[PDB]
């Protein structure tokens, strides 16, 4: 006498319709004949 | 018998029930500390009757005037109940307490009868 | 003998049906009777009556595995704490 | 460690979880004496929550209309 | 059939809610009020009374 | 995608939110170590 | 409207309704996360979701464009090259530990539920529990 | 269950009002003569059931009145 | 499997001119649940647990490695096998397609 | 058989004894046949 | 909104 969410990593993830947009880092260099 | 004093407590306990009891009739329960006072008297009644289970402390309680005085109060409401004598009506919405404590009184009654 | 029995158990089942039917009517009149001579008590003991079982029937709600799965239940802003508050005393007991 | 991993079943955690606000009080027995006996005690409530006329009228509201 | 907790005090709640519900006249019960009475059933209880006064009152 | 641009382009908001996460992801280089194994 | 909003009848399940008191007679609620099929969708979005964080590079070093105050001589370390890896990690390590989590969460619930009518009081102080309670211990 | 609130509400004005539970007294004395008119009804036909079994063991009675003379 | 991934394969390795495909070459490349842990409740029979398939397969290293294992493998070898069996999949597929 | 054999209907019920002798009139009546009743009952059992 | 104007009727109602 708020909803605190999970963090939205967005730079980790790729891009689901056109990948060819993703960083360098994330792309894979297979698309473009360059893996050997 | 070996702690004394004990019975003194549940002696506190236990009247105002009978105050509750005879203005039992009606709806009397409306507070909350009404029900608490209620609750704390039917559990020292019970805890009464399952020492009265024993041969000392059975001993220890026929030797009190208040607990026999009790017991008849709450056998001749019982009593009143049965015959249905519009004196004392018991009050429907009440009934379940009632019930309870008519079977401790029993209990405790049938303890004492083999020492009256 | 069969036929008798199963005619006696279900006379005797109608005839108790017919007595609850009548102890209810009791009850309800018994409560207007009631109510009609002393108002005031009755009202707040219905009001204090219906307040604590609404209270009572509420006790359960956080309990159907969405609010179990999902962390709301066991976030702190939750301004009542009466879920993650126990979770010292349980670890000290050892069963968590 | 030995913690699986979160694809495999079960995944579910309220699968068998009982709330103490449903745990089946105890109440009247309703006992049965023969077919003509009605001087005999038709009840045994010792232990129960709710009186007999009560727990009547919630068997009268529940099945005894479930027609 | 089985009376939990839940049960009883959903049962107790609803009866004095429906009770204060009528003291406000804001609940219309005819249907139960008068499946209650069955004033059908009630004519034909009498009839079957009188029928059986009448037995009773010729086997003298 | 296409209709954005265009919008931005022409000119046609009066300002553009500008919230980017001021980092971005890069490889970066792996050497090895050069305390060579025991292998017990 | 204007005549009697209730009508009780004689179904009580209409007249628990109409009263507010409806699903206060069912043991448990209707939830989603019941069925096999939501679990089983579920589960494949998390396994997409690790799958795509295991497909990532160790060398996940981040420039973070505050490096210009630090006067690097490409001899130092950046004070922030792992900062998406440790991201990675935490939400991949977090995502392989979900059963665990969900572990001590039920055994959190189960000890808590067991001890309702002991530890909160407008369960406690109820004429039924106290009488129940009461009713076991009866010698 | 929001219709219940409003009743509360009304109950609790009606508690803080002094002249105003005559009126509650006598609305609930024609509820109760409601009820009793129910509750004879019901009597009523208690009545008549047990003046079935009754006939029904009378028949009783007469076939062990022919097995005692037997 | 599929056109472009034949051509992708092709060119990845320098090999792309010495292949020729025929007619119908290209014609045809343009086209319960078993409780197996118990963390949650009681567990059921291991040789139930048994009978049922496992799939991991989002993991790279399975669902378990022991720690001593784990805490002493080599890292070269490792990244060449991840190499060669997540990117370079395509062009060694095709080189036990074609190429004799 | 040497036990009354718990059931799960309802076997009895009491009678109100607080409604008003002058308005319920025809109480008396049912007791007296359940009195009947019972005599009856006991004779056939004997 | 309405069930306001029905609960004070009815009040208005018994309290007359």
């Amino acid at each position: 006498n708020v909803k605190k969410e999970f963090p939205v990593n967005l730079t980790i993830k790729k891009n689901v319709y056109d990948s060819a947009q993703d960083f360098n880092a994330l792309q894979d260099e297979s698309r473009n004949s360059r893996q050997i | 018998r070996t702690l004394p004093d004990l019975l003194p407590l549940f002696k506190t306990f236990i009247l105002p029930l009978e105050r509750i009891v005879e203005g039992l009739n009606k709806s009397s329960i409306c507070d909350s500390k009404a029900m608490d006072s209620l609750q704390m008297g039917l559990n020292a009644l019970l805890i009464l009757r399952n020492l009265a289970q024993d041969t000392d402390s059975v001993q220890i309680l026929v030797k009190d005037r208040e607990i026999k005085s009790f017991i008849l109060f709450i056998l001749k409401k019982f009593q009143c109940v049965a015959t249905g004598d519009n004196k004392w009506q018991l009050y429907e919405g009440n009934a379940t307490f009632f019930n309870e404590l008519t079977h401790y009184t029993l209990d405790l009654m049938e303890a004492i009868s083999s020492y009256i | 003998e069969e036929e008798t029995d199963a005619e006696d158990t279900a006379k005797l089942r109608e005839i108790t049906k017919l007595a609850l039917q009548l102890n209810s009517s009791a009850q309800k009149y018994q409560f207007f009777h009631e109510l009609s001579l002393h108002p005031r008590e009755t009202l707040t003991h219905y009001l204090w009556s219906s307040k604590q079982n609404e209270l009572v029937l509420q006790g359960d709600q956080y309990f159907n595995e969405d609010a179990a799965r999902t962390s709301d239940i066991y976030s702190n802003n939750n301004n009542d704490r009466s879920l993650m508050g126990n979770i010292s005393l349980l670890y000290s007991q050892g069963r968590l | 460690s030995n913690i699986p991993d979160p694809t495999l079943p079960p995944t579910e955690m309220m699968t068998r979880f009982l709330h103490p606000n449903w745990y089946a009080l105890p109440t009247t027995v309703w006992l049965k004496y023969g077919n003509y006996n009605s001087w005999a005690p038709s009840f045994n409530e010792n232990g129960t929550v709710v009186d007999s006329t009560t727990r009547g009228l919630i068997w009268l509201e529940r099945i005894g209309y479930m027609d | 059939n089985n009376v939990t907790l839940k049960n009883l005090t959903a049962f107790q709640l609803l009866s004095q809610r429906e009770n204060i519900c009528e003291l406000l006249n804001l609940v219309e019960s005819t249907e139960r009020h008068n499946s209650i009475i069955n004033p059908e059933r009630q004519r034909m209880s009498l009839e079957e009374m009188k029928k059986m006064l009448d037995a009773l009152k010729n086997e003298r | 995608k296409r209709i954005l641009k265009e919008v931005i382009l022409a000119k046609k908001v009066s300002k553009v939110p500008i919230n980017n996460v001021r980092a971005f992801p890069v490889l970066q280089t792996n050497y090895n170590g050069s305390i060579p194994v025991v292998r017990a | 409207s204007e005549k009697k909003p209730i009508k009780i009848s004689a179904d009580f399940n209409a007249k628990a309704k109409s009263l507010g008191l409806e699903s206060k007679f069912s043991n448990a609620t209707k939830t989603a996360l019941g069925d096999p099929d939501t679990e089983i969708r579920i589960s494949a979005r998390i396994s997409n979701r690790i799958n795509e964080l295991e497909r990532l590079p160790a060398n996940l070093g981040t420039y973070s464009l505050d490096d210009c105050l630090e006067f690097i001589t490409k001899d130092d370390l950046s004070s922030r090259m792992d900062t998406f890896k440790i991201k990675a990690l935490v939400e991949l390590k977090s995502l392989k530990l979900l059963t665990k989590q969900k572990s001590i969460r039920q055994k959190l619930i189960n000890n808590v539920a067991s001890q309702a009518h002991h530890n909160i009081p407008y369960l406690r102080d109820s004429p039924f529990t106290a009488a129940a309670q009461r009713s076991v211990q009866i010698r | 269950s929001k219709l219940m609130e409003c009743v509360n509400d009304a109950v609790q004005t009606l508690l803080q009002g002094d002249d105003k539970l005559g009126k509650v007294s006598d609305k609930s004395r024609e509820i109760s003569e409601k009820y009793i008119e129910e509750s004879q009804a019901i009597i009523q036909e208690l009545v008549k059931l047990t003046m079935e079994k009754l006939e029904s063991k009378f028949t009783k009675l007469c076939d062990l009145e022919t097995q005692l003379e037997m | 499997m599929g056109y472009y991934d034949v051509l992708a394969g092709l060119s990845a390795l320098e090999k792309s001119s010495q292949v020729v495909f025929s007619a119908t070459e290209l014609q045809q490349l343009t086209q319960k649940r078993v409780a197996v842990h118990g963390y949650l409740g009681g567990k059921v029979s291991l040789a139930d647990a048994a009978q049922v398939e496992y799939e991991v397969g989002h993991s790279l290293l399975g669902s378990y490695v022991p720690r001593q294992q784990l805490e002493a493998l080599s890292s070269v070898d490792f990244s060449h096998h991840f190499h060669r069996t997540l990117e370079c999949k395509a062009a060694l597929e095709t080189h036990d397609v074609f190429l004799a | 058989q040497t036990n009354p054999v718990p059931v799960t209907y309802p076997t009895d019920a009491y009678i109100p004894t607080y409604l008003p002798d002058d308005k319920v009139s025809n109480l008396a009546d049912l007791k007296k046949l359940i009195e009947m009743d019972s005599r009856l009952d006991l004779y056939l059992t004997r």
